[PDB]
């Protein structure tokens, strides 16, 4: 098991869950917020 | 050695030392020495509790035939009202049962008088004060000890079987006991239900959800009616 | 030598047979690592006692529910509790949220540094917060009659049967979710149709479990 | 820590109270007497609160008692809580100005002999007139004492004292309250306690307006 | 040792005794902004500054406010204080706010200096003899002379409590003050308004229900 986190801990896994949870978040504000133009 | 179970080994935490000590105990409630000193004082005040309860509502039922005990509260108007009744009740009840539970967490602290200083309890142990309490004490005091307990069980038993009887058929005890004695084969609890895997019967409810007392609307429930077999 | 979850096949290395409802079943090894493992028996004695008395509350809640006393359904009771009483959804949310978050950080900062809650911080109280072992917190107020604290034998007996009913008690609660959403009544209703006809009424019968059939 | 009288017989008292102080029962469940200073404080805050409230107590009482018999004098019917808005030989403002003038004078002199005891028992006017050397704080004497009350039993009266202010003050609570839940003044309730008690009482009443 | 968190890893920066001297050490940094002893002495120079800020505001907004709710005092509300007080006013905002920030400037300039270095607001020959009474004491942001003209702080055996009821205060009246903000945005209402609604009814009057603090439900 410890061999297999130290897997998801390098660069391409974790670049890989961090981009999909931030696209996530930006397409959930664009989704509960539709087309936000100005603050 | 008297057991609960003739030839079964008693806990090893049960050496027969306390009064009324028969080696019951397959949960192992008694094992921690604090729980079975406070168990044993809550078991003491259960069975006086129920003793005098029991007591009460067969001379209730013999001296009132046509007044229900379980309606004992409802059907009682006195010139003191319910809720003075109630804080001279809180009152007084708050005051022993606080003594009594310091002389249970501090044995020897509470037997003096706090009005007179003449008045002192002599040295006993936790649940059996004596002195003033115990003023005629006919007998052993171990055998009386036993006695007790033995009656206090019996009658805690009583009046679980008193609640029941009254929730199931809504009859006094002496009232059930007579409506059984008239047709043993047909007033047992297996004769008013039974369960099988296509069917669940179970006894009415006879005491009414909701009483009527001065406009408040007590909500008066049998005890588990869901789980009546 | 203990039994294990699949017979003739040997335990992992990390499961020795010390934790109660030991039977070497970790095919994954998620509780490899011993930290891992330790947080994952929290975990599974959390969700086990939460079981149980999801499972205990449901079987009453159905069983009164069946005999005429007015009971609802475990999957309406919510509405039929916030609609039947002048209840707020949103603040009694807050309310447990509030409630549930204090315990679950005393336990949650008591599992990282164990018997720090026990220095009197909270209202002064010591011993009550000290904690026996990991998942299992004693004392005074969590037992209050002392079972874990006299009979060592039966303390570990009575681990393994609270152990065993939990996880007993996380299938049932699988079952009831499944068992609604396939057939859509109650719990004992569903018991009830399969004691009518148990050769005709099963999961295999009601057109949703096996869609061949 | 003692055979001090204790209010509450068995329990484990702190060891801070030693019975120095007057009606000492060893009773501070939030254990507000921990720091000595701030004991020091309290004891002070104790005797001066007492004080005013076994006055207000008086003063609340015996206008009633004395309204309820045949004696009348102009402000008789009023109730202690009415009492402000009446009409005096001066306006309200300037009374409150006067007595704050007045208070200011003494409650400085009297901080002044709590910081530095023995320090302000001579009058600045009469240099002849003096209070006693042996004297404590919140005690004053000499004037305070034309009587020579305290040359007996010190201890007992201290205790007298105490008591009374403490039962004074829990007295005046239950004015403002009484006042506040019933809007009738406390004769009156105790008169319409006294006329059955079994239908009148806090929980009751309180009932009644739920 | 008290800590914000019981169980929680208390930072090494917040243990040192220099950081145990000051009043109200809970351990309480998550983001180690307090690391650098010249950064936590300068935040606690903004700390004690906004501490007798929020305190001297919230009271002024309560206390007034509590005896408007009976018939003690008039004052508006105040979100709404400033407008009636310009309109019956001898200056405009404008002018007022000019004079306010040259006022303000002087002394917190000179405090400022007296941050960077203590007692040097004690030259000689400076401040028309008064200098003498504008050096602070041992600890920064605790001056005596013209302030504290009761002399309390000469007592040392409640020094240390008395900062403890300082900080802690002003910490509660940070949080008050960010309430009657909130609150305005959220109910409309003053503080003592929101109080008496929420009294009236807990169960349905609360955060929860104000459709602003959980647009999710
Ligand atoms: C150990 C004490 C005790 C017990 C076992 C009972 C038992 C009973 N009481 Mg009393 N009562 C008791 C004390 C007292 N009752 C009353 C006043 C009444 C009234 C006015 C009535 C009863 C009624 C009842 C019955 C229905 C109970 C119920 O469903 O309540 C549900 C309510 C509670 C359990 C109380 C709320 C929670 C509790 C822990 C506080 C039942 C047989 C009713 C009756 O006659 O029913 C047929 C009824 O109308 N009791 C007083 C005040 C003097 C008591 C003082 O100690
Ligand atoms: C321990 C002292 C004390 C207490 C408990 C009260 C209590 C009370 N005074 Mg009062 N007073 C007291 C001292 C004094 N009063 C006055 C002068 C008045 C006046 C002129 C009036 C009262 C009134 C009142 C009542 C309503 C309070 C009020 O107007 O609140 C509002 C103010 C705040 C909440 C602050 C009442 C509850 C009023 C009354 O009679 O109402 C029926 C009234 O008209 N007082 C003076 C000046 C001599 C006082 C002390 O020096
Ligand atoms: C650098 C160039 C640039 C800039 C400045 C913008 C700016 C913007 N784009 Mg755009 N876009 C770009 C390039 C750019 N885009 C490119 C290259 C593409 C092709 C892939 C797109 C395709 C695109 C689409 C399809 C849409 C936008 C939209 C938007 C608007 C969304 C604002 C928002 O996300 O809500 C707010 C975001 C937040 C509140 C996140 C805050 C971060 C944290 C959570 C808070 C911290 C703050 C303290 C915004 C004004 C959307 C829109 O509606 O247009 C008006 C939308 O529909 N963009
Ligand atoms: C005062 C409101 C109220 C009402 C109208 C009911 C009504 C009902 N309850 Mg119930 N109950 C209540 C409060 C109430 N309960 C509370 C506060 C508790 C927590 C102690 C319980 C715990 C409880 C259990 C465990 C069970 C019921 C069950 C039942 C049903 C069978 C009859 C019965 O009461 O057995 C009596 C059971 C009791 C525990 C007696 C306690 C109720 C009295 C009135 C004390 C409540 C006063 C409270 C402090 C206020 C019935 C419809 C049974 C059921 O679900 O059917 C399958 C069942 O097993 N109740
Ligand atoms: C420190 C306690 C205290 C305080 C603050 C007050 C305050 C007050 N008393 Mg009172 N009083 C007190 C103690 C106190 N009393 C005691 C112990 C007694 C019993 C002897 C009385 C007996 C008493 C009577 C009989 C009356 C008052 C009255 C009054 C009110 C006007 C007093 C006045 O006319 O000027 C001062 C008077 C002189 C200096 C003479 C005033 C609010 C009057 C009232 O009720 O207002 C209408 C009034 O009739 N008091
Ligand atoms: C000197 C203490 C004292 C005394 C002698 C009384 C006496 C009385 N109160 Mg009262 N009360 C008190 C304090 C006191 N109170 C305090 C501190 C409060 C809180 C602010 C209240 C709030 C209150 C309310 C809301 C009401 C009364 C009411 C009453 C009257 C009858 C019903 C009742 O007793 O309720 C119960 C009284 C209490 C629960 C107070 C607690 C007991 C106190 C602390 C005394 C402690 C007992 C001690 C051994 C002394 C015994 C008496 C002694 C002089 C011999 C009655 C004459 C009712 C009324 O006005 O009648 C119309 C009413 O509704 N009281
Ligand atoms: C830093 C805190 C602070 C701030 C920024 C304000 C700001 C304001 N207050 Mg306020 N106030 C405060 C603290 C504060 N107050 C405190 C602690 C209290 C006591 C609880 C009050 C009690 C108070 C009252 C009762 C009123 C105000 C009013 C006002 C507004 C009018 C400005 C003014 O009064 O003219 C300038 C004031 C002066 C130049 C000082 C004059 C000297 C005073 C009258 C004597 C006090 C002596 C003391 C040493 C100074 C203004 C928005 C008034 C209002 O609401 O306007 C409609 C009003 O009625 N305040
Ligand atoms: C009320 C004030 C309570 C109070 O201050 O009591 C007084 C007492 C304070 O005792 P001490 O602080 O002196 O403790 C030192 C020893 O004497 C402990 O007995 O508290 C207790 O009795 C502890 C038991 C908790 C009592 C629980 C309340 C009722 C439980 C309801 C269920
Ligand atoms: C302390 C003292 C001392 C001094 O010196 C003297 C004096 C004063 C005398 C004292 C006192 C004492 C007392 C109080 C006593 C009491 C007791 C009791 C009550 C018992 C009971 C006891 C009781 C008991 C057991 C009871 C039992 C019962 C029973 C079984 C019942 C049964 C039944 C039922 C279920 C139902 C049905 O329907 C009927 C029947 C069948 C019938
Ligand atoms: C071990 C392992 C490892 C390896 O390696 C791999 C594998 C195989 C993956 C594994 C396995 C796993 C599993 C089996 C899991 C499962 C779990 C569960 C089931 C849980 C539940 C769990 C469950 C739970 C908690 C539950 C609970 C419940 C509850 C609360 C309820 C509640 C309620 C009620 C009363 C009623 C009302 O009306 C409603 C509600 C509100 C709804
Ligand atoms: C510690 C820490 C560190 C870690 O590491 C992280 C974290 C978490 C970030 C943290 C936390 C923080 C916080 C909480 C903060 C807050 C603060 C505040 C709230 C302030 C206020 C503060 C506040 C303040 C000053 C205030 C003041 C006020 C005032 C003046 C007022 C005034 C006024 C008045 C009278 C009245 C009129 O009519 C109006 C006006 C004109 C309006």
């Amino acid at each position: 098991m410890k061999d297999f986190t130290t897997y998801l801990s390098t660069a391409p896994v974790i670049a890989t869950i961090w981009f999909t949870f931030t696209a996530g978040l930006l397409i959930e504000i664009n989704r509960y917020f539709p087309d936000p133009l100005v603050f | 050695r008297p057991l609960w179970l003739p030839g079964s080994t008693p806990p090893a935490h049960l050496k027969g030392d306390l009064p009324g000590d028969f080696g019951f105990d397959p949960l192992g409630l008694g094992a921690n020495a604090e729980s079975l000193k406070w168990f044993k004082e809550s078991e003491l005040v259960h069975s006086r509790w129920a003793m005098a309860a029991v007591a009460g509502i067969l001379v209730q039922e013999i001296v009132r035939p046509d007044v229900f005990w379980y309606n004992a509260g409802k059907e009682v108007e006195s010139p003191l009202g319910p809720l003075g009744l109630l804080a001279v009740e809180f009152f007084l009840m708050h005051w022993v049962e606080v003594r009594r539970w310091q002389d249970l967490r501090k044995p020897g602290s509470v037997d003096q008088d706090p009005i007179f200083s003449q008045y002192k309890l002599p040295p006993h142990e936790v649940g059996y004060p004596g002195g003033v309490f115990a003023p005629f004490i006919p007998g052993d005091l171990a055998e009386l000890k036993v006695k007790e307990i033995k009656n206090g069980r019996l009658a805690m038993l009583a009046f679980v079987g008193f609640v029941m009887a009254a929730q199931v058929t809504g009859k006094g005890p002496i009232a059930a006991l007579q409506e059984h004695l008239a047709d043993p084969w047909g007033t047992t609890i297996f004769s008013k239900a039974a369960v099988v895997p296509g069917q669940a019967v179970a006894p009415p409810c006879k005491i009414p959800a909701s009483v009527s007392y001065k406009g408040i609307e007590i909500p008066t429930p049998c005890f588990l009616q869901g789980l009546w077999p | 030598v203990r039994p294990v979850w699949f017979p003739g096949n040997p335990p992992p290395a990390h499961l020795d047979g010390s934790l109660a409802g030991d039977y070497g079943f970790d095919p994954l090894f998620l509780g490899q690592e011993p930290q891992t493992l330790k947080w994952y028996v929290q975990a599974e004695l959390v969700h086990g006692r939460f079981a149980m008395l999801g499972a205990a509350g449901i079987i009453l809640t159905s069983i009164g529910a069946k005999v005429g006393l007015g009971f609802p359904e475990w999957y309406d009771a919510g509405k039929v509790v916030v609609e039947k009483n002048n209840i707020d959804f949103p603040t009694l949310m807050v309310i447990q949220f509030y409630l549930m978050g204090w315990a679950e950080t005393k336990r949650w900062y008591d599992f990282k540094n164990p018997g720090s809650q026990a220095d009197g911080s909270f209202l002064g109280f010591t011993e009550e917060f000290k904690g026996l072992e990991n998942g299992y917190p004693g004392g005074r107020f969590f037992d209050p009659m002392g079972l874990s604290r006299g009979d060592a034998a039966k303390y570990q007996e009575y681990k393994q049967k609270e152990v065993k009913n939990g996880r007993l008690a996380m299938i049932a609660c699988l079952g009831f979710a499944a068992q609604y959403a396939a057939t859509g009544k109650g719990p004992l209703d569903n018991l009830a149709d399969h004691l009518a006809d148990p050769n005709h009424v099963n999961f295999a019968t009601n057109g949703v479990s096996i869609p061949i059939a | 820590d003692a055979a001090l009288p204790s209010w509450m017989p068995g329990a484990d008292l702190p060891g801070y109270l030693n019975g120095t102080l007057p009606g000492d029962f060893g009773f501070d469940p939030l254990y507000l007497g921990q720091d000595p200073v701030k004991l020091k404080w309290y004891a002070q805050a104790e005797l001066m609160n007492a004080r005013f409230a076994m006055l207000a107590v008086a003063g609340i009482l015996v206008p009633e008692l004395l309204s309820n018999i045949g004696f009348s004098w102009p402000g008789a019917g009023v109730a202690w809580y009415d009492a402000g808005k009446f009409e005096y030989f001066a306006p309200a403002s300037s009374l409150f100005g006067v007595q704050m003038l007045l208070f200011a004078w003494v409650e400085i002199r009297r901080y002044q002999d709590f910081v530095k005891p023995g320090s302000a028992n001579q009058d600045p006017i009469f240099t002849n007139n003096k209070l006693p050397d042996g004297n404590e704080p919140g005690y004053p004497g000499g004037i305070f004492d034309p009587f020579g009350w305290s040359k007996g039993d010190i201890k007992s009266l201290k205790l007298k004292e105490i008591k009374n202010g403490r039962l004074a003050m829990l007295a005046f609570a239950g004015f403002i309250g009484q006042a506040y839940t019933t809007g009738t003044t406390p004769l009156k309730n105790l008169s319409t306690h006294l006329a059955d008690p079994w239908s009148t009482t806090v929980w009751q009443n309180d009932l009644a307006r739920l | 040792r008290q800590s914000w968190l019981p169980g929680s890893q208390i930072p090494a920066h917040l243990d040192t005794p220099a950081a145990q001297a000051l009043a109200g050490n809970f351990g309480f940094d998550p983001l180690g902004l307090g690391k650098d002893p010249v950064a936590l002495r300068w935040y606690q120079q903004a700390e004690l500054i906004h501490c007798r800020t929020a305190m001297a505001g919230v009271a002024g907004i309560l206390i007034p406010g509590l005896l408007t709710k009976a018939g003690a005092l008039n004052v508006p509300e105040w979100y709404d204080a400033g407008k009636v007080a310009i309109e019956n006013s001898f200056a405009p905002w404008g002018s007022l706010l000019a004079v306010q920030l040259f006022l303000c400037g002087f002394v917190e300039a000179k405090r400022w200096q007296d941050i960077r270095k203590p007692g040097s607001q004690g030259e000689p020959g400076s401040f028309l003899g008064f200098e003498a009474s504008l050096k602070g004491t041992s600890e920064l942001g605790y001056p005596g002379g013209p302030f504290d003209p009761l002399g309390l702080s000469k007592e040392a055996d409640k020094w240390a409590d008395w900062k403890l009821k300082e900080v802690k205060n002003g910490r509660l009246a940070m949080l008050a003050f960010l309430g009657f903000v909130a609150q305005k945005y959220a109910t409309g209402a003053g503080p003592v308004d929101n109080l008496a609604a929420h009294l009236k009814d807990p169960w349905h009057v609360n955060y929860a229900t104000n459709g602003v603090s959980l647009p999710f439900l």
